[PDB]
Parts: C-alpha cells; structure tokens; sequence
C-alpha cells in the first residue's frame, strides 16, 4: 500500500 | 545516474504496473505516485517502503528532508536523488518532475544514493 507524505 | 535494478519493475510487468498507476492516479489526482529505490552497492539504509503518494507542490528539497529522516541519515552523510538519471534541482516540485518525467506506467521513479556521479 502507498505511504502518504 | 546509477544503473538501477527496479525491484518494482522486476516483480511486476508493464501491464500490471500501468493498471496500478491508472487506479492510483484516478483515486488521488493531486498526489504524485513515486517509486523510490536505493542505488545498487550504496551502503545507505534500504527504505522499508518504496511506494509514496506525495503532494504535487512539495519541492525536491523538502522531499530530501523527509527521506533523510526515513533512512536514518546524519547531517554528515551524503544523499543524492536521481530522476530521469540526473540530479533534480532543489526548488523543482514533485508535480513538475512528474509532468516531465513520469513513465508510461504513470509512476515517477526516483533513485537515491550516497554517491553523486556514476559511470
């Protein structure tokens, strides 16, 4: 899953 | 820039990557989907996560600072990014880099290393 920055 | 073995591309063919890029670009249109991987032979920490969704107006410089924290680097240790196999300018936004340099799968690929110059 993508990590939000 | 360093010659990269992109684990994301080794594991997943173009059709699979494009489907994922399509989906994530429709779900999060103002975030840039970025695949971040370490240059082979660099002794820097390997990032635990390679897939990021980054605000479009975040600068390269600001991204350096966030990644620096995640790979446990000091002020003394060097960190360099490569986009389209060249070092981006610190004021350039992630959106601008995406516009100019996204791949056909709709991802932006960013390599990092402790070295700035490669054969």
């Amino acid at each position: 899953d993508f990590t939000f920055l | 820039g360093p010659h990269m073995k992109w684990a994301y591309k080794e594991e997943n063919n173009f059709e699979k990557r494009r489907a994922e890029g399509d989906k994530i670009r429709r779900k999060y249109p103002d975030r840039i989907p970025v695949i971040v991987e370490k240059a082979p032979k660099s002794k820097l920490h390997d990032l635990d996560k390679k897939k990021y969704l980054v605000p479009s107006d975040l600068t390269v410089g600001q991204f350096y600072f966030l990644i620096r924290k995640r790979i446990q680097l000091r002020p003394e240790d060097a960190l360099f990014f490569f986009v389209n196999n060249v070092i981006p300018q610190t004021m350039t936004t992630m959106g601008q880099l995406y516009q100019d340099h996204h791949e056909e799968d709709l991802f932006l690929y960013i390599a990092y290393s402790d070295e700035s110059v490669y054969g």
